[PDB]
């Protein structure tokens, strides 16, 4: 027996850090009645097999931490101290601030007379750190209160992926999963530092290497990832599209594409209309006044029946594939080498190794994360990756896919629950002011007249209706539709996003902010601006594990509490191992975790905080009346609670959904109260509720499928590591999306040795087939209107093919590919006092703003202070020695850091000039620890994008000087 | 007896092993500062039994050779530390007969600590400046006796850390050396007949640390 674990209860959990979703075992003292005594890896978990990086391995020190919040704290206007208060006081006063602000600000109809039923006086940030049931309940609370300014982390690192991959494949999701990396023949890591930022992923990457895979890192820096790859190829910041365009040209020139896959499964054969053209860096339909394209100019030639015309011979000059060859002919090795800074020898090595996966029985994968996809053409960067993967036949196959790595443990889930201004749960759009009825809302979904096109989104009315029945079960969906707020059709969508929330705050246009499980005082670009802007709030609610730079902005550096009138409520929440619920990892695995220790001191799970807060608002409206009470009074919160507490189980069952009456659907008879077995059985007529259609199948009459810990696999499942009986992934447990592309038109796998699905005895065997139907009877991309993987993607604002537009402004004045230098649908000063390219990135040992990991002595021990990584060349220029203190400065602010002089950073040659890159971690902040340093976001601009609404944190101009 | 096979060709310097060691034993953190390196703590101490040492080596063309060495007691088959301690007092350093772990006891406070550190050809032992007790890696010998992997082995995401019976681990080391040589032609095993912690170095072991090998 081990004395340490004797007498302790063992429970399972999932890591609270990154989207790998590693399994934990928690030991809790007194047979579960005390504190955690140990936290380490779950040896039975199929993703980590008991392994943890230093963040997962230190969760004990995160949870059993005497610096954690113990109870609510209150900061009165102009006060220079916290007052400890009760939960009753804090939540009563918060409910009163919510009601007072809403009653004063609520607008039934906008200027134009359109119903909007909203308040623009309150905004919310957060959070990918909350459980799925909490994220879902939180969004519905905020929308029942009439909020539209609802944002979180996902806006920065997730949002560009969704439309790039949705355009290409029909869904925004990571296409494969972590274990599947072990099946790859060539792994291209580009815009990712996965060995540091998704560390257990390298278990599976190195297993691919063990089976003969080539590992390639393309990064401006040499990292801990680079150390363990076969090929490290340096790339100049923002030269990704040239790199990928050159790979597209290389594939087409050398005939390395998967001909049959391209012909059958991509839109290669579709005939583009004569109105499509490209000349001098501009597509047809360009409006130079409004800096916008008329995308109708890019339409396909339609046949008599409205179906895009196809030439299966691929001969017609307006075939997508021929337009593609013509577009990328400009990306020759010499030009690409010149702009990337990658040698022609290295480009040839990387192109040869990767394009070899165009063989039907070889699979290549691309891994990318946040990288530099922030800028205005990040969507087109990801589009180029998707197009390469479609040319090579790598989509739908084991070891293939676009592995768009999610950041946080539940950023997949928090996005799936619509904690972004433009989406409800399940990626149903937030109505705009012109969607006056539910019928008009539903009218927007494009139809297909191609009987082989599934066009699954035609089912959207069933999902929207079932969502409205989950919120308002006593109401007809058409009536409940009027309860929820609408955004203005007249405004740029980006007016409702992250960066404009900070801009509006700085203009005093918000009364109240929820900083719910985020640290915007450190995580927002241009921290000096945002910290000042927070002082223009009447009230701030911060829900968090620890006191932080956001909760305590009013006593931050250079702040006078006496001059700052913001009322602040700090509500301490409980750590992941102190609560039950689900988190959706990067591979869409919705994994259930359990309470180990009881909540520390008087901390509360987010679900209990938000529900008690909402119940108090509800009470106030019942007593006082006020602005349009219906959305609040009528919300179904009875289904959220059991034994006086927030019930993760009951919320998960509601999110799956259940029949509200006896119902016949798709041949079967269902009884009132039965769980919906899959989204295939949802109705538009009010017979069904479902909080999130993607969750229909996750918690059925069979029980909680997210809680399954069953490693049972068939030989074919085990060969590629599907683990279909381990937890549950949306949609309907399809582990590899687009898997109909992995077989020929008879249902025979392209690679039988790594089969994903196979037609055997009148049935699909292996993975769950992504779209029902006999072999050769359906287009494989069932979420696409037309059914095909899009090489040509005419829904994209920047054009239907990716094109190099310089995301660097200050050091570049020429575009080698056209006369169009910058994104023609997109105010940098480039002050010569700041000659270096500053960039921010992560280290393995710290998490995000470091709010969590700066409180963990073992992580501070390894990475105690903000550093500044520079080349030997820049060190020589500025007379900086390794370990010297340096001042890093920009137009936005200044900080001190320890110099790390390393050959891991080299100068870029840009238009014949040596340009130096300065590297900073963004994990530090003034609150903790002693001499840790402050946020790299003191330096970054709040200049982002009218397209994306995303700040520039990967390339911003700085100076660096030695301090004496 | 038991053996670690540490394949340094697979290490991402995640430092899971460094943290896992401290979590299992509830060891305190050192006061550290960045002096121009990711490496921290800079050395083994009374409260640090394992630290990942980082070394950057120049190479032709882009990037570097970045060498990572998670340092621990080698659990020597014939440990000089014990031979030296046994001068002053037997039972200060013992060998477990079942696992082959070399174990410092509370009686190390009575022996010449400075002398025991000097006897170690890997420079592993560390002295508490208060109690004069010696500390180092104890092979997680209690976990091992209870059929668990050592904390640093279980935590390792890459397969750098391997643990088992000496016969299976020597065979794994031989087989893995042959495979690793295909990528890193100058790969060697560290003192593989003398110790129970057998490192595979991708090149001259002394490039990883001056006491990488005896
Ligand atoms: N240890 C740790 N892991 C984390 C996090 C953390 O804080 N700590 N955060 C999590 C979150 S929220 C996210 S969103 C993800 C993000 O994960 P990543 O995207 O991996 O994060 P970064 O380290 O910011 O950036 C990755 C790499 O992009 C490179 N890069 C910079 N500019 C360019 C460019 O123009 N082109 C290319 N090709 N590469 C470029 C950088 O040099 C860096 O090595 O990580 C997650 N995982
Ligand atoms: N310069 C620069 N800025 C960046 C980035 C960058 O690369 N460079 N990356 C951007 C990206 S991709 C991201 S994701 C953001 C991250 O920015 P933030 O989300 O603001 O970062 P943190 O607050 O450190 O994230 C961890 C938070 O989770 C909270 N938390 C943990 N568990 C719980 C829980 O159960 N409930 C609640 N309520 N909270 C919990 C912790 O209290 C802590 O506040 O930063 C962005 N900003
Ligand atoms: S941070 Fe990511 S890789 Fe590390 S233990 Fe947690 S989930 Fe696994
Ligand atoms: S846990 Fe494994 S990969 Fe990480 S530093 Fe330790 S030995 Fe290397
Ligand atoms: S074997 Fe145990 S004591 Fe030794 S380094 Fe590993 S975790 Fe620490
Ligand atoms: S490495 Fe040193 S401390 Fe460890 S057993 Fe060998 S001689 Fe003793
Ligand atoms: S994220
Ligand atoms: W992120």
């Amino acid at each position: 027996e081990l004395q340490k674990l004797q007498w302790a209860k063992q429970t399972t959990s999932i890591c609270c850090y990154c989207a790998v979703g590693c399994g934990l075992i928690v030991h809790t003292a007194k047979d579960g009645q005390g504190r955690a005594v140990n936290v380490e890896g779950d040896p039975d978990h199929p993703i980590n097999e008991g392994s943890l990086c230093p963040k997962g391995a230190s969760i004990f020190q995160l949870g059993e931490n005497d610096q954690r919040g113990t109870q609510p704290l209150y900061r009165a206007p102009f006060s220079d101290t916290w007052k400890p208060v009760t939960w009753d006081f804090a939540l009563t006063e918060i409910a009163k601030r919510i009601k007072k602000t809403r009653d004063a600000s609520f607008t039934e109809k906008n200027a134009a007379g359109d119903l909007v039923n909203r308040t623009e006086a309150i905004a919310s940030f957060g959070s990918a750190a909350m459980d799925n049931e909490e994220c879902w309940a939180y969004g519905n609370i905020l929308r029942s209160l009439g909020l539209v300014y609802i944002e979180h982390q996902a806006r920065i690192x997730h949002s560009p992926t969704v439309p790039a991959l949705a355009e290409s494949f029909g869904r925004g999701a990571m296409t494969n999963h972590w274990n599947d990396l072990a099946n790859s023949d060539c792994i291209l890591i580009m815009g990712s530092n996965a060995a540091e930022n998704h560390p257990i992923a390298f278990k599976w990457v190195l297993r691919a290497k063990d089976k003969g895979a080539t590992l390639i890192h393309v990064d401006p820096r040499f990292t801990r990832t680079s150390a363990r790859c076969d090929v490290y190829a340096p790339i100049r910041s923002g030269a990704d599209i040239p790199f990928l365009g050159g790979l597209i040209k290389y594939i087409l020139d050398n005939k390395l594409y998967f001909t049959d896959y391209v012909r059958e499964y991509t839109n290669a054969s579709l005939i583009v209309g004569e109105k499509f053209s490209f000349k001098d860096g501009l597509f047809s339909g360009y409006d130079a006044a409004n800096k916008k394209y008329d995308k109708s100019m890019w339409a396909f030639e339609l046949d008599a029946n409205g179906v895009p015309k196809r030439d299966p011979a691929l001969k017609h000059p307006r075939c997508v594939i021929n337009l593609l060859k013509k577009h990328y002919e400009r990306y020759n090795l010499d030009k690409v080498a010149a702009i990337t800074g990658t040698s022609k020898e290295q480009l040839q090595q990387v192109y040869k190794a990767y394009a070899a996966t165009g063989k039907p029985d070889k699979a290549g994968t691309i891994m990318y994360a946040m990288g530099w996809t922030q800028h205005s053409v990040g969507v087109q960067n990801i589009r180029a990756m998707a197009m390469i993967q479609l040319l090579l036949g790598n989509i739908g196959v084991a070891g293939g896919g676009v592995n768009a790595l999610r950041g946080e443990s539940n950023v997949q889930g928090s996005t799936d629950q619509g904690l972004l201004a433009h989406i409800w749960p399940g990626y149903n759009p937030v109505p705009n002011s012109k969607a006056a009825t539910l019928e008009l809302y539903n009218a927007a979904t494009p139809q297909s007249k191609d009987p082989m096109s599934v066009n699954w989104w035609q089912n959207r009315p069933k999902y929207v209706a079932s969502y409205l029945k989950a919120l308002y079960p006593d109401e007809e969906p058409a009536a409940a539709y009027d309860y929820l707020p609408r955004i203005d059709a007249g405004r740029k969508l980006t007016d409702y996003f992250w960066l404009n929330i900070f801009e509006k705050m700085d203009k005093g246009e918000f009364k109240g902010l929820f900083a719910w499980g985020m640290n915007p005082a450190c995580g927002g670009a241009n921290a000096n601006k945002n910290r000042k802007a927070m002082g223009k709030l009447e009230w701030l609610v911060n829900v968090n594990l620890f006191e932080n730079e956001t909760s305590s902005f009013w006593k931050g550096p250079g702040m006078n509490p006496a001059e700052i009138g913001t009322e602040v409520f700090f509500l301490p929440c409980c750590v992941s191992i102190e609560k039950e619920g689900s988190v959706a990892n990067s591979g869409r695995w919705m994994q259930w975790r359990y309470r180990g220790p009881k909540p520390y001191a008087e901390t509360k799970p987010d679900g209990d905080i938000m529900l008690d807060m909402f119940k108090k608002v509800r009470e106030l409206y019942a007593k006082e009346g006020g602005a349009y009470p219906a959305p609040i009074a009528k919300l179904n919160i009875a289904d959220w609670e059991e034994h006086n507490e927030f019930s993760p189980t009951k919320v998960a069952k509601l999110m799956n959904g259940y029949f509200l009456k006896d119902t016949e659907v798709g041949g079967k008879q269902f009884k009132k109260g039965q769980q919906v077995p899959s989204f295939a059985f949802l109705t538009a007529d009010g017979s069904t509720c479902s909080g999130n259609w993607l969750h229909a199948g996750s918690f059925t009459d069979a029980g909680n499928l997210m809680a399954r810990r069953d490693k049972t696999q068939t030989p074919e499942q085990a060969r590629i590591g599907l683990f279909p009986n381990w937890s549950f992934c949306w949609p309907v447990n399809r582990r590899i999306l687009y898997n109909r592309a992995s077989v020929d038109k008879t249902g025979k796998p392209w690679n039988p040795a790594k089969a994903v699905i196979e037609w055997k005895d009148g049935k699909w065997v292996g993975d769950v087939v992504d779209g029902g139907g006999d072999p050769g009877t359906k287009h494989p991309f069932i979420m696409q209107t037309h059914g095909f993987g899009a090489l040509y993607g005419p829904g994209r604002e920047e054009g239907p093919f990716p094109e190099h537009y310089e995301p660097l402004e200050c050091p570049v004045s020429k575009n080698p590919f056209s006369k169009q230098l910058h994104n023609p649908v997109a105010k940098a000063v480039c002050d010569p006092r700041y000659p270096f390219i500053g960039t921010t990135y992560r280290v393995t040992e710290h998490w995000q703003t470091g709010l969590m990991t700066r409180r963990c002595a073992w992580l501070v021990e390894a990475e105690p202070q903000i550093f500044c990584e520079i080349s030997k060349e820049l060190a020589k220029l500025r007379g900086i020695g390794n370990g010297d203190t340096v001042k890093v400065s920009s137009l936005r602010g200044a900080l001190e850091a320890v110099a790390i002089v390393t050959e891991r950073i080299r100068p870029f040659k840009i238009e014949g000039v040596d340009v130096h890159m300065v590297g900073l971690p963004w994990h530090y902040g003034w609150m903790v620890p002693k001499n840790g340093g402050d946020t790299a976001n003191l330096l970054t601009p709040s200049a982002g994008d009218p397209n994306t609404g995303i700040p520039e944190t990967k390339a911003f101009m700085v100076d660096v000087r030695k301090v004496w | 007896g038991k053996m670690f096979f540490v394949d340094l060709s697979r290490c991402t310097a995640c430092r899971g092993c460094q943290i896992a060691c401290k979590q299992w034993k509830n060891l305190p953190a050192e006061e550290t500062r960045n002096t121009g390196s990711h490496q921290n703590p800079p050395d083994l101490s009374y409260v640090t039994l394992k630290t990942v040492r980082f070394t950057e080596k120049s190479r032709k063309g882009p990037g570097i050779d970045w060498l990572f060495f998670p340092e621990q007691c080698r659990h020597c088959v014939e440990p000089p530390c014990k031979g030296q301690a046994d001068v002053d007092l037997e039972g200060a350093v013992v060998k477990d007969e079942t696992t082959g772990a070399v174990l410092f006891t509370e009686l190390t406070a009575k022996v010449d600590g400075e002398s025991v550190r000097s006897a170690c050809p890997y420079d592993i032992p560390r002295i508490d400046p208060v109690t004069k007790r010696l500390s180092k890696c104890d092979m997680c010998n209690d976990r091992v006796q209870n059929g668990l992997l050592p904390a640093c082995v279980k935590t390792c995401p890459t397969g750098t850390m391997n643990f088992g019976d000496e016969q299976e681990m020597l065979a794994l080391a031989e087989k893995r050396l042959a495979e690793v040589k295909k990528t890193y032609p100058g790969a060697v095993l560290g003192d593989p007949n003398d110790v129970r912690v057998v490192y595979l170095f991708t090149r001259d072991p002394k490039d990883f640390y001056e006491h990488a090998v005896a």
